[PDB]
RNA sequence: AUUUUAAAAUUAUUUGAAUUUUUCUUCUUAUAAUUUAAGUUGUUUCUAUACAGUACUUUCUUAACCCACUCGUCUUGAAAC
RNA sequence: CCUAUUAGCUGGUUAUUUUCGAAAGAUCUCUCAGGAUCGCUGGAGUUGAUUAAUAUAAUUUUACCAGGUAGAGAUAAUGAU
RNA sequence: AUUUCACUCAUAUUAAAUAAAAUAACUCCAAGUGGGCCAUUUUUGGUAAGCAGAACUGGCGAUGAGGGAUGCUCCUAACGC
């Protein structure tokens, strides 16, 4: 007998393997596995790692962010692992070069019109292979509503986790607890 | 029946299986109910560095892009 | 069954032999600022401002000052965790904490040590020694006072 | 094209001549200390004087009780001394620290002062080595210098005689030294203990607690 | 690299050299001195031990004086105890 | 040498000393003779006595020196008489004992298996205080009188101890134990 | 008992049966987990029943082959064959079970004059 | 199928030096080899000069040495009277 | 027939291997054979580390704190004697 | 007090030691559990109890193996073939 922690494996914790059985995706997986071992690039490493990642940790990023985040670079290029979303509260665009899994219709056209164009990871891996002039980028990993109901339970002190209801009229979990004529509040 | 009143035997062990947590120790906290008539001047201090620094970059930049 | 706010405070919150009386003026003129280590030592002349059971004689950081009382930071062991606890007392209750005395000391030796050392560009082992095993020494003795040991008998 | 393999080749020469070199120093310097201490010894017996050596600064400890039934205390100090099954042995450096957390464990350890030919027989025969990546260490024998050179080099350590040398005096690279060293697992005593039980120091036979010199033959029925 | 028999680097001279470029002199130095001739020995002993005198006086001494000590340790002991019995 | 003969008692000259302090400069060292296994017993032994007679204990005290008693004439036959302290099941007794042999570490094995085997006293409840040679003359104990007279001879009443090659298990008429 | 033939090494024979099969009808054989609760054979009592484990598999360089030093490939057809004209000397062939004699002669025919070889080759004959 | 390489050692030549002063002295200069490197190789028999046996493989049945309490369940605790 | 009424209670609850692996405390409860909740556990995922170092530690050392249990006392107080 | 500029406070062994310390931290979803018992040491009630009630740690439970003839808890020691 030894006295080891966890009987000695060591155990690591998120995903190994691509779960998606998207043909395209496993290729692009295989190629970008392959270029993280091959280069020293955490560039590659990173998207590597990211292709992998559920839905909600790849979100979209809408095309004012990604303006705003390239605002100060206007030569290099914004890869995104997620979604470019168009953002009707823009006004205007401007020249941007942007690699991402996806593109909605509306983001795309707006792009191509603006004069900057939409890019693939494959095209990506074939001209900047070690992530030169790259700026990598993602959007709000934490904004979706999911998240609104996590961490410390609504009944808690100070707590801003939105409560599951069917409703939220005047009499819809209202009265007791969360106001001081009825009890306490929060 | 006559039940077991109370034990503290493996509350121990039972805490140390996932450790003795320790508070995260962050480096900045609120000051929501710490010194008012401080903290409000602290509020007015930071604004006018802020109105100070915006306007002279403001400056600059109006006369670097002319 | 009984839990008040000073069960079992009886030798913890008494005052020490001949040692009776409220504080001395002295006490009223301690500097504090924000961050720094403070003592919580109940004094129990003064009953305003008194600390829980517990804190007495537990040390912590100030996070807040007013004008007679103090908010200082402790850990305290909650079964599976430790977790902050902000307990306000008075000045009377608190003490200026000592656990860093040797290090302030020490920071202000080492730097004025390593000011010279960088000057004559001299190599200095700064870290505390932890000394161990001495070395050999070739130590005299006149024999007038090699004096011989026998286990004693019994009486 | 070649020019790589002849300067690796030149290096890896002048590697060795230097191990050579540093080697050579380090058995001069073993006996001359061995013959200082013999003569200062006999200077003080032939004056009306008494001479106390130094302390070993060293010191080998053999866990000899199982993982069951400890206490944690126990449990933390063979953990942080790397000493984790019934016939693991270890380095440990002599301190007020390491002293002091060898006092809660001794019940269930015996250590002693290794002197250099044990040290030099459990590096060569039972030598094990962390090799790979910070926290993927792979155990291998060592079988080579590469790997010693390769890790300790920084330190000018590359030679299973530098690692000897930096175990047996307490040098300045020992911490490194011993914690790229993986823990040595010991055969079974070839003639047995005495009794696990019971203290070396009682008048009974007894195994446990600081067998000082006496560590050496225990160490070589051990190996 | 693929795993192998794990020399004995104490018994197999090729691994032992490669371990320990200084072994192969210190063993040879070791031989040679072993190969020195019985007469020169079997002559110089007795020169070797008679420079001893001096150490083995002092050695004598030390013990003496320590035996000494001892029995004038149980001597005042012994004293006590015959003026603690009246 | 017969190592089933052999003894792993040994005497031990230990000389120690406390630390110098702010106190004292120099402290008056102590030295003692010890019988042990071996030396770290011995040394623990004396750092057992120093702090049950001085209050000096082995965290603030060192050793000057610790050397083993050889005797000087190991085949010269000699009667110690031995005192000693030990403990019973109920009480604390001082007695002085006598025997003969070549060592005083011998004699001292002889002490400890018989204080085992006639009080069941183990060697954690003895001190072993003031063994020293004595004269024949001095000698106290009748069965060691007896051994010193003009021309000492018995017979040989003892059974035969063959070795196990001989210690045949059928024999084919049997034995004497008159032999002599 | 391990039996080791070549380089064929099988770490255990005498499969595993059920614990209890032996006196009840009812308990057939074929190894079932006790699940139990003071079960002797689950908790691993002395000389009754051990269980399976993983420590028994075989090398996996000789894991499915047979004792011919073949895998052995099961086919019902002429036509299963073309992947043995390329693996003939690591590849043993049997016929299946339910293959007429007519397919049977067949498929020997084309094994034979393909120099792979054959399992039950006497079969239904 | 581009580290069973390199070196390390040894052998036979060879260069210079050192030295404990030499038929295992050491350190390199070059060459050619060998293994003590760089996890077992060789020889001779037998099976056998057979096509299934009295051998070999295997299943089964019996013994023999050692071990082995009734399973499921509730239970702190079940072989449980 | 409603009705396969309800049961905090008893009984049962069906293939293999592999990996991880408990609690029988606590708070509230017409609660004490129950439940919710915390703790202990698994699975999933991210951020990190992968740089013999930092975070970190049922460990010690150094420095500084707090205590009134063992002991001691009855001539220091109280209460005994 | 905050902000901006300066200078620089060991790091080439790491502002004490040691550390298969990132096998970490965090988040989500969820199971079972919420009758416990035993041993050492401490301890309350009881004449006492294989009694009742507590503290620490380790175990049994959930766990086989060697030993204690025998034995859920003792000693050694925890388990792939």
């Amino acid at each position: 007998g030894i006295a080891l922690k966890n009987v000695g494996r060591i155990k690591k914790h998120g995903r190994k393997h691509l779960v998606s059985k998207n043909p395209y995706l496993r290729l692009l997986v295989k190629l970008y596995n392959f270029l993280a071992r091959r280069t020293n690039a955490n560039f590659n490493k990173i998207i590597a790692k990211r292709l992998i990642m559920p839905k909600r940790y790849r979100p979209p990023l809408s095309l004012s962010k990604l303006q705003y985040h390239m605002a100060n670079h206007p030569n290099d290029i914004a890869v995104v692992v997620g979604s470019i979303t168009d953002d009707k509260r823009l006004f205007s665009l401007k020249q941007l070069k942007v690699c991402a899994l996806r593109f909605t219709e509306t983001a795309r056209k707006r792009i191509e019109d603006a004069g900057g164009e939409c890019l693939t990871f494959d095209q990506l891996a074939l001209k900047y292979p070690t992530g030169k002039k790259c700026v990598l980028l993602r959007g709000p990993t934490k904004a979706r509503t999911a998240e609104k109901h996590f961490g410390k339970a609504p009944g808690k002190p100070k707590s801003k986790a939105r409560p599951y209801v069917r409703s939220k009229g005047r009499k819809f979990e209202k009265a007791r607890g969360r106001r001081k004529s009825r009890a306490y509040k929060k | 029946a006559k039940s077991k009143n109370h034990t503290n035997h493996n509350q121990n062990r039972k805490a140390h299986k996932n450790g003795i947590k320790k508070p995260k120790k962050h480096k900045f906290m609120s000051r929501k109910g710490l010194d008012p008539n401080f903290f409000r001047n602290q509020k007015y201090c930071l604004k006018g560095i802020q109105k100070k620094k915006k306007e002279l970059k403001l400056k600059a930049k109006q006369e670097k892009n002319n | 069954k009984s839990r008040g706010k000073r069960s079992g405070t009886r030798y913890k919150f008494s005052k020490k032999f001949r040692k009776h009386g409220e504080c001395t003026a002295n006490k009223y003129l301690e500097k504090l600022n924000y961050g720094d280590y403070v003592d919580i030592v109940c004094d129990s002349t003064q009953q305003k401002g008194m600390p829980f059971n517990y804190y007495h004689g537990k040390t912590g950081k100030i996070f807040h000052i007013t004008k007679r009382g103090v908010g200082v930071l402790v850990n305290k062991r909650v079964k599976h965790r430790i977790e902050q606890k902000k307990v306000c007392v008075r000045i009377e209750h608190v003490r200026k904490s000592r656990c860093n005395e040797d290090f302030l000391l020490r920071k202000i030796k080492n730097a004025e040590l390593i000011k010279e050392a960088k000057l004559k560009n001299e190599h200095i082992n700064i870290k505390r020694k932890t000394e161990g095993p001495k070395p050999a020494a070739m130590i005299k003795v006149p024999p007038s006072k090699i004096i011989t040991i026998e286990p004693l008998p019994f009486y | 094209a070649a020019k790589k393999i002849k300067t690796l080749k030149l290096i890896n020469k002048k590697k060795r001549n230097d191990l050579r070199q540093r080697t050579l120093r380090y058995e001069e310097e073993y006996e001359s200390e061995r013959k200082k201490i013999i003569e200062l010894k006999r200077e003080a017996r032939k004056n009306n004087c008494f001479y106390r050596e130094a302390e070993k600064k060293v010191v080998f400890v053999i866990r000899l009780k199982g993982v069951n039934k400890l206490p944690p205390k126990v449990r933390s100090v063979f953990r942080l001394l790397r000493l984790l099954q019934v016939h693991n042995g270890v380095f440990v450096k002599v301190n007020k620290a390491t002293k002091e957390m060898l006092k809660i464990v001794e019940p269930y350890v015996t250590y002693g002062y290794p002197t250099l030919s044990t040290v030099r027989k459990l590096l060569y025969k039972r030598g094990y080595v962390r090799v790979g990546k910070v926290r993927r260490y792979a155990r291998k024998k060592i079988q080579d210098n590469a790997d010693i050179s390769k890790h300790l080099g920084k330190y000018n350590v590359h030679g299973i005689e530098d690692m000897v040398y930096q175990l047996y005096t307490c040098g300045p690279v020992f911490k490194k030294v011993n914690n790229f060293l993986w823990a040595f697992k010991l055969k079974p005593p070839r003639k047995g203990f005495k009794a696990k039980r019971h203290a070396f120091n009682e008048p009974r036979p007894g195994d446990w607690g600081n067998r000082e010199a006496h560590i050496n033959e225990l160490i070589n029925r051990m190996i | 690299k693929k795993r192998l028999q794990n020399k004995n680097s104490l018994t197999n001279f090729a691994v032992r050299c490669r371990l320990n470029p200084a072994y192969k002199l210190l063993r040879s130095l070791a031989v040679l001195r072993m190969r020195k001739s019985i007469l020169e020995k079997s002559k110089n002993k007795k020169e070797k031990r008679v420079q001893k005198q001096i150490q083995k006086k002092e050695l004598q001494k030390i013990n003496h004086d320590y035996y000494k000590g001892v029995a004038k340790a149980v001597k005042k002991k012994k004293k006590r105890e015959e003026k603690k019995a009246k | 040498i017969d190592n089933s003969l052999n003894t792993n008692i040994h005497q031990y000259h230990i000389v120690g000393r406390a630390i110098p302090t702010a106190k004292d400069k120099n402290p008056n060292v102590y030295r003692m003779c010890i019988f042990a296994k071996n030396d770290t017993n011995a040394k623990s032994r004396f750092w057992y006595f120093m702090k049950k007679i001085n209050k000096l204990k082995k965290s603030n005290g060192e050793l000057l020196a610790c050397e083993q008693i050889k005797e000087r004439f190991p085949l010269r036959v000699k009667n110690y008489g031995v005192l000693l302290r030990y403990d019973s099941r109920t009480g604390t007794h001082n007695m002085y004992k006598e025997f003969r042999d070549t060592t005083k570490e011998g004699a001292i094995a002889q002490l400890y298996s018989e204080m085992a085997g006639r009080h069941r006293a183990r060697a954690s409840s003895i001190n072993i205080i003031r063994i020293s040679e004595i004269s024949s003359s001095l000698v106290r104990r009748p069965h060691i009188k007896q051994l010193l007279k003009r021309r000492l001879r018995f017979p040989a009443l003892h059974l035969p101890t063959l070795q196990k090659e001989y210690r045949k298990k059928f024999a084919s008429k049997r034995p004497s134990t008159y032999r002599m | 008992a391990v039996k080791k033939v070549g380089k064929i090494i099988k770490k255990r024979t005498k499969k595993f049966t059920r614990f209890q099969s032996n006196r009840f009808m009812r308990v057939k054989p074929a190894w079932r987990k006790p699940r139990g609760i003071d079960c002797r054979v689950r908790r691993r009592y002395k000389g009754t029943n051990l269980m399976p484990s993983i420590g028994y598999g075989s090398n996996k360089k000789t894991k499915f082959l047979l004792p011919n030093n073949k895998y052995k490939y099961v086919v019902k057809n002429v036509k299963e064959m073309e992947p043995l004209i390329m693996n003939h000397t690591k590849y043993c062939v049997q016929i299946a079970h339910n293959v007429s004699s007519k397919k049977r002669k067949q498929i020997i025919e084309r094994a034979k004059q393909m120099n792979v070889s054959v399992i039950n080759a006497k079969a239904r004959l």
